[PDB]
């Protein structure tokens, strides 16, 4: 019945924490439903799921106020979410990071970093070969 | 073995002549697109909260470019070139060189990501699991120069999605 | 020539010209052509900004992949000039503003910002200096444009003694204010002139040739301390001119004489404004003096270049200001206007 | 033999020899050639002059009724004295039968255009002048089809450049996009790849 | 300073109204607009994000290069981006948009957009996905947020 | 093993450093240059040296399938060690 | 002999003959060229452009290339006619955006190694 | 894909066991298969209509 | 019908080729050699014309 839709947008509400975590919370996703945290994320985002919503909406990421050095409680991005979280976001894989840890390896970053366009820290080409041809270099004593 | 679309022909007894007039006076069709209208807008939009929900994707998907290593460390790469040959769009470059300890390595490995049409070809091609498309997408930029990809940035890709990429092909490289 | 910087290639868009180029003002109405012109022969050019990135978007296709970069600089700043001039070969120099800011007086743009552009250049070994002052600069001009314009020549000629100072005169153009300013006074109905522009004798430049002289004094060995001076080859009345741009804009030109002090008093009333003046008391003084005549220094003949005549070029300009009744009519039509030449 | 190898089919191979004898017979004013493929293609190598007749005939005849056009394109040959090649496709439908009719031109011969026989030919025809510069003679309108406006040569010649002469970039002088000799930031790579080993012998030529 | 503050917050208003606002013009070229046309789809839904398609360039705030550009249709394109009033942007999407793609070495291809047009964001991809698609225009709408025209106005 | 130039511009593994002349260095100002810090060099010289008692050992990289072309490496010269030409692993038959 | 079939004239002839008609239909048109794509050049620059685009050809002795030639040209006619052709099409003929390469040894020496 | 390693790829466990299928994926890879001399014309029904290669 | 053209052929003029490539220009017409590597020799049947070597320089960006 009605009263009872009432009734689960009142414990939505509730149970976001609050008011205040409720407009924090439809402020910054435009989305206001409760979920299962399946795990929290060492940059901050934080990961649920609702397998009662249909394929595509059962599983979701709210993402970090702070990331590397940028404020991100309005900029935020899909290329923020680590490759093991990426992985179980986009539906590659149905085991969480929390319970299939990827392998170890010395040479995997430790920090995640997001898109890096636009910013002091963007990617510059270069060349990587060395010189070609070497000219001669003429003698520093006079000849006379 | 054929079916026809257009050869009824309608029915002229009294009864059919007024239901017919009856449609072409009340707008009967009409009211039947309106509820059929009113019936989707009462349903569940197939919409998802980007970003902070993602469509569905696969282990075979091709997206950013990526040079992997052994677990030791080592590169695998050893500049056999057969991704470059295989590659459709010509947007690969490799010069290579003897290393300092004798290895066969490459000095210059180019992708031009503007050139690639992403086919796969090249992971295909490559016999040492090197050279593979990473599941990222999110790599725009603002300027052109920022995707022509050298080889320090696909070592950075590489290093930096290894532990997506080795689990994406444990999932499929029994399919190939 | 440190080999990478050696030319190569047929002078096309992927070519390299050996040329590495800091155009400070590329913003500007002589900047994009020289970029432009500067980015067809593969060159590196450097572009500092101080605007709005979206108002560069107008320079980005001039140039192929890495062949021009964007820098953020600051006028008041010498450590962001070095910066932005660590590893170019060529410096021009193209700031300069018609009015005063707040921020901005005439001096601080065209003696004090050219003068530290030199030194800085000076001390990271820049081999090649452009400067840009104005034909009619003078110590004791009527006008502070021109006086700071021959302060900033002299500090410049002081701080980089192999520098190349080019003396245009009243550029016209697409994006000009020489012809758009005679051609927007039709909307007050009248064009006020002093002395009825009976008195003033001009010699406007073409854009294109002023960007071609620039290109060739750069490529030039022998124009390094040299001072050149660019002019038209035809000299004008102001009111045959003003008549000839009415003319080819098809449009009523009704012209009376107005006292040097109540146009001083219009441009003074014009001048509070916040945004870019219409005009100003200086450059009403700037339009109603005649241009001076330097014979003893070089010209665009000695660089190559054939003075474009107004003629030729005027449609292209005041097109835009026609109605859709005279909008498609040739450029003959106009029947050329009369020359005060000797 | 069996699992990895196509089947063959000699009864559409015997019908088609069959009808390609048909028709040389009909028209031996023409047809110079008649060719079967091993998977059942029908091919007549006929001389320019009688494309009209021998396109009608095939269109009109009861027993071929070929009305339908499937395909018309050119190839280039570079070392034959005749450098064009035409081929028509035809498709007959009430007999559910493919044939191939082959000609043959050069620069400056032009062939009849077959629109009043064909009216899909049309386009078809100013394609091959568009992209081979092969002349229609009688074409209702003759004219470019898919190069820009005002484009020197001919793209699908086989001397014609990969890169062709000329690119487009926007000038803001001129205020409008112009046309420059071309020049290539990265040059195509070409690849040498033909093995020095022969590896069908079916095809050996005579040794000259 | 007081009028540092107000123009700052006049900025930001400016900003955001017009990131918060983009009209695309209705614009397909290749293989390209098929993905276009799938962000417009239900699943993404761009018009939730305020993004509309308009025929009219006088009506359009965006223009996405989606497909290859010809030699023949480069006048067209630069004709139709003259037209568009100002604010204005223009986002490559896919390969051949971006730099020529699989027909980078033909006689008939631009080789990139950006000889035409200024560019402001770069789609990869061939084609990129109607996600990365939605990723460019996100980034641009953020490049937009970063635009400050009134306190350049100010310093002045 | 990464170190700066004389300039200040970090070398990469491949040995490229502009030159204090260049002018291409003006790309990276108020930017930044793309170094890959793990030297590949270095860490498959931090690998330990397998000892196997036989003359002919096999190397397929690890993981089967997953690994490189397998290949035959002789241990016969024992002034030196077997390394493959894949992987770079180094192999040598129990000595002294 | 040599076997040839010709296109449109049978000699020298016809094909002065079509070339001079092709010319009279471009001096007419050149005037409603300048005209309707507003361009800013003058009708005798114009029609001066396709005297030397005539002239460009005048060494050919083939009727059947001069016929091809023709052909050509009525094409481009009827391209700038209906306004198939755009201003920038229309000005590619007159090359203003290219520099001027020497045709002197001493410049040619000094600039690169193409000949 | 046909058993035949001259004209499609062999598996990668294969390629990286075996001698030959490692020649085969090098010179597919890299050269590709030869195909006889000879033209065909190939159509089928395609949703727009009938789609042929020549 | 047929009109005995006596002149030589020629089809410059109709090929759209700059003059510049075309009076400036010289080709190779040859049996290319056959690849010492191998002792194989079918690449040496058919012959070969090609044109002149020109200029090749280096991109300032990525080399
Ligand atoms: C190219 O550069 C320039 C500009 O930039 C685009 C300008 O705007 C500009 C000034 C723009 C003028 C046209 C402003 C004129 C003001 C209006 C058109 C109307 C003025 C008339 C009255 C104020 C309206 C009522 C009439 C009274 C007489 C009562 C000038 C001069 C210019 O030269
Ligand atoms: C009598 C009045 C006459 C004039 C009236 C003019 C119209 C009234 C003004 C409208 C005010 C409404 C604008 C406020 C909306 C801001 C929403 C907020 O969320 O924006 C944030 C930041 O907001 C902006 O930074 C500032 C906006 C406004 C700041 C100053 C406006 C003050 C009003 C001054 C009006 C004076 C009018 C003067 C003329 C009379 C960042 O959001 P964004 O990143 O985008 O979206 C990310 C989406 N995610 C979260 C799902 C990922
Ligand atoms: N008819 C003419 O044009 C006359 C021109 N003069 C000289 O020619 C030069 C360029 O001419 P023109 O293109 O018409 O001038 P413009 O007004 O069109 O632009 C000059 C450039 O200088 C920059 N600039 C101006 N002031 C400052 C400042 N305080 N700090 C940083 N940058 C500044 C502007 O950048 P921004 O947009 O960010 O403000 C602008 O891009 C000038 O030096 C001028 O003095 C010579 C005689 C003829
Ligand atoms: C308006 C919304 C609902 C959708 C539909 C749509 C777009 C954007 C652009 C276009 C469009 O539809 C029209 C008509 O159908 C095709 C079909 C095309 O190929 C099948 C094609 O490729 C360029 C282009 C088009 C048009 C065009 O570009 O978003
Ligand atoms: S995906 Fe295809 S086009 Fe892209 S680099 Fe690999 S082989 Fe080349
Ligand atoms: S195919 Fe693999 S091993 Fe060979 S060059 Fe390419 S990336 Fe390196
Ligand atoms: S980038 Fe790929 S998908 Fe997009 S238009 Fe080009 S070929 Fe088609
Ligand atoms: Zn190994």
């Amino acid at each position: 019945e009605l009263v009872q839709v009432l009734r689960r947008g009142l414990q939505q509400v509730s149970g976001h924490g609050g008011l205040r975590g409720y407009l924090r919370v439809l402020f910054r996703a435009n989305d206001v439903r409760v979920g299962t945290l399946v795990g929290e994320d060492k940059y901050g985002n934080k990961y649920y799921e609702d397998n009662k919503q249909f394929f595509g909406r059962h599983r979701w990421v709210i993402y970090t106020t702070e990331m590397n050095g940028r404020d991100t409680f309005w900029d935020v991005d899909g290329s923020m979410v680590p490759p093991e979280w990426h992985r179980w976001l986009h539906c590659m894989t149905d085991d969480p990071p929390t319970t299939k840890p990827p392998t170890a390896r010395k040479y995997i970053w430790t920090n995640h970093k997001f898109n890096v366009s636009g910013t002091p820290q963007q990617y510059v080409p270069y060349s990587t070969t060395r010189k070609k041809i070497q000219e001669w270099v003429p003698p520093s004593t006079p000849y006379k | 073995t054929y079916k026809f679309v257009n050869m009824r022909e309608p029915s002229m007894d009294m009864k059919s002549v007024t239901d017919r007039a009856a449609q072409t006076l009340l707008w009967t069709e009409l009211v039947r697109g309106l509820g059929m209208t009113l019936s989707y807008l009462f349903r569940e939009p197939a919409t998802i909260n980007y970003p902070f929900e993602k469509g569905p994707l696969s282990p075979r998907f091709r997206g950013e470019h990526a040079l992997r290593r052994y677990p030791s460390g080592e590169e695998r790469c050893i500049a056999c070139k057969l991704c470059e040959a295989v590659c459709p769009a010509q947007a690969i470059t490799i010069e290579a060189e003897p290393r300092a300890d004798g290895s066969r390595r490459t000095t210059r490995y180019d992708i031009d990501m503007t050139k690639c049409i992403y086919c796969g070809f090249c992971q295909e091609a490559c016999p040492v699991d090197a050279i593979v498309e990473g599941p990222n997408f999110e790599f725009s930029t603002e300027t052109h120069e920022e995707l022509l990809y050298n080889k320090e940035k696909l070592l950075n890709n590489g290093d930096k999605w290894e532990a997506e990429i080795a689990a994406n092909i444990q999932a499929d490289y029994l399919y190939r | 020539l440190h080999h990478a910087l050696i030319p190569h290639g047929k002078g096309g868009r992927s070519s390299v010209s050996g040329i590495v180029a800091t155009v400070f003002g590329a913003t500007g109405f002589l900047g994009r052509y020289v970029v432009n012109h500067l980015g067809r022969m593969g060159s590196q050019v450097i572009v500092p900004y101080r605007c709005e990135p979206y108002d560069t978007m107008h320079l980005r296709p001039m140039g192929d992949l890495g062949q021009i970069i964007f820098m953020e600089w600051n006028g008041k700043d010498k450590d962001s000039i070095r910066k932005v001039v660590e590893h170019s070969n060529v410096v021009i120099n193209l700031v300069g503003r018609e009015w005063e800011t707040k921020n901005f007086d005439f001096e601080d743009v065209f003696v004090k910002i050219p003068h530290a552009i030199a030194q800085v250049s000076k001390e990271a070994g820049v081999e090649k200096l452009i400067h840009i002052s104005h034909l009619n600069a003078d110590i004791k001009s009527p006008s502070r444009y021109l006086r700071s314009k021959a302060v900033g020549e002299k500090e410049v000629r002081a701080a980089f003694p192999e520098a190349t100072i080019i003396k245009p005169s009243d550029i016209f153009g697409r994006e000009d204010r020489f012809l758009n300013y005679f051609a927007s006074m039709r909307w007050f109905g009248g064009v006020p002139l002093i002395s009825l522009g009976k008195e003033t004798v001009k010699q406007p430049v073409y854009i294109v040739d002023v960007s071609k002289g620039i290109i060739n004094a750069i490529k030039d060995p022998d124009a390094k301390g040299k001072t050149f001076a660019f002019v038209g080859p035809n000299r004008y009345l102001l009111f045959d001119l003003v008549q000839y741009i009415f003319a080819v804009a098809y449009r009523p030109f009704l012209p009376y004489p107005l006292p040097h002090f109540a146009y001083r008093w219009v441009g003074r009333l014009f001048e509070v404004s916040p945004f870019e003046p219409w005009t100003t008391r200086d450059k009403v003084e700037r339009v109603h003096m005649s241009d001076m005549t330097l014979p003893h220094l070089p010209g665009l003949e000695d660089l190559g270049i054939q003075a474009t005549p107004l003629e030729l070029k005027a449609i292209e300009v005041l097109r835009r200001h026609r109605t859709y009744r005279w909008l498609t009519s040739e450029m003959e039509d106009v029947k050329p206007a009369k020359t005060v030449n000797i | 033999t069996r699992p990895t190898i196509r089947p063959r089919n000699d009864v559409v191979h015997k019908q088609l020899s069959a009808f390609g004898q048909y028709v040389a017979e009909i028209l031996p004013k023409y047809v110079q050639q008649v060719q079967v493929s091993c998977f059942n293609e029908l091919e007549i190598f006929i001389h320019p002059d009688g494309v009209i007749p021998v396109l009608t005939f095939l269109r009109d005849h009861t027993n071929a009724q070929f009305k339908s056009l499937a395909d018309l394109t050119a190839v280039d040959v570079p070392t034959r004295q005749n450098r064009f090649e035409i081929v028509y496709n035809l498709l007959s439908l009430r007999f559910n039968s493919r044939i191939r009719v082959k000609t043959y031109t050069d620069e400056l011969t032009p062939i009849e255009s077959s629109v009043t026989v064909y009216k899909a030919a049309n386009w078809y025809e100013r394609e091959i002048w568009d992209m081979f510069g092969v002349f229609f003679a009688n074409h209702p309108d003759l004219r470019r089809i898919l190069t820009d406006y005002g484009f020197e040569g001919h793209p699908f010649r086989k001397d014609f450049p990969l890169s062709g002469y000329v690119e487009l970039r926007y000038d803001d002088e001129v205020k409008r996009v112009v046309a420059e000799p071309v020049e290539l930031a990265q040059e195509f790579r070409k690849f040498d790849l033909n093995s020095p080993w022969e590896a069908f012998p079916a095809y050996r030529q005579p040794p000259e | 300073s007081r009028g540092e503050y107000v123009v700052a917050k006049l900025d930001d208003l400016v900003n955001w109204a017009r990131r918060s606002s983009l009209w695309p013009m209705t614009f397909g070229l290749a293989c390209c607009a098929v993905e276009m046309m799938h962000m417009a789809a239900p699943r993404y839904d761009m018009d939730r994000f305020g993004v509309v398609f308009r025929a009219s360039p006088r009506q359009s705030d965006v223009m996405i290069v989606a497909g290859t550009l010809t030699n023949k249709m480069a006048p067209a394109l630069r004709k139709v981006y003259d037209q568009m009033p100002e604010p204005r942007y223009v986002v490559s999407m896919g390969s051949c948009a971006n730099g020529g793609g699989y027909y980078h070495y033909s006689y008939s291809v631009v080789r990139g957009c950006d000889r035409i047009v200024p560019v402001d964001i770069y789609v990869p991809g061939c084609p990129p996905t109607a996600e990365a698609l939605l990723y460019g225009i996100l980034q641009l709408q953020r490049k937009i947020k970063r635009e400050k025209r009134l306190r350049i106005w100010y310093r002045r | 093993g990464v170190r700066t130039s004389p300039t200040g511009e970090k070398v990469t593994h491949t040995g490229q450093a502009y030159d204090d002349g260049d002018y291409r260095r003006v790309r990276f100002s108020d930017r930044q240059k793309e170094v890959n810090e793990n030297f590949a060099i270095d860490l498959i010289a931090e690998q330990p040296v397998s000892e196997v008692g036989s003359r002919v050992i096999s190397c397929d990289g690890g993981g089967g399938a997953l690994g490189h072309p397998r290949v035959y490496i002789n241990l016969d010269k024992e002034t030196k060690t077997g390394t493959c030409g894949y992987c770079g692993l180094q192999f040598r038959q129990p000595h002294h | 002999g040599t076997s040839v079939k010709p296109i449109f004239s049978r000699d020298m002839n016809e094909a002065k003959r079509r070339v001079r008609e092709l010319y009279r239909a471009w001096y007419r048109e050149v005037p409603n060229t300048v005209h309707l794509f507003q361009l800013d050049i003058s009708v005798k620059q114009g029609r001066d452009k396709v005297r030397e685009m005539f002239m460009k050809n005048a060494h050919v002795t083939d009727p059947r290339v001069v016929d091809l030639l023709v052909i050509k040209g009525k094409m481009e006619l009827e391209e700038t006619i209906n306004v198939w052709k755009q201003r920038t099409h229309i000005m590619r003929f007159f090359h203003e955006t290219e520099a001027p390469r020497p045709t002197d040894f001493l410049s040619k020496f000094y600039v690169g190694h193409d000949p | 894909k046909v058993d035949d390693a001259k004209v499609s790829p062999p598996k990668r466990a294969e390629m990286k066991t075996s001698m030959e299928s490692l020649i085969h994926h090098f010179k597919l890879y890299t050269e590709g298969y030869q195909v006889p001399p000879g033209a065909t014309y190939t159509a089928i029904e395609a949703p727009k209509g009938e789609f042929g290669v020549y | 019908q047929l009109i005995a053209v006596d002149e030589k052929l020629d089809i410059t003029t109709l090929t759209g080729v700059p003059e510049e490539h075309i009076k400036t220009r010289k080709v190779r017409i040859f049996v290319p050699a056959r690849n010492n590597m191998q002792s194989g020799v079918n690449n040496t049947k058919k012959w070969k014309m090609e044109f002149d070597t020109r200029e090749r320089w280096e991109n300032p960006l990525m080399g």
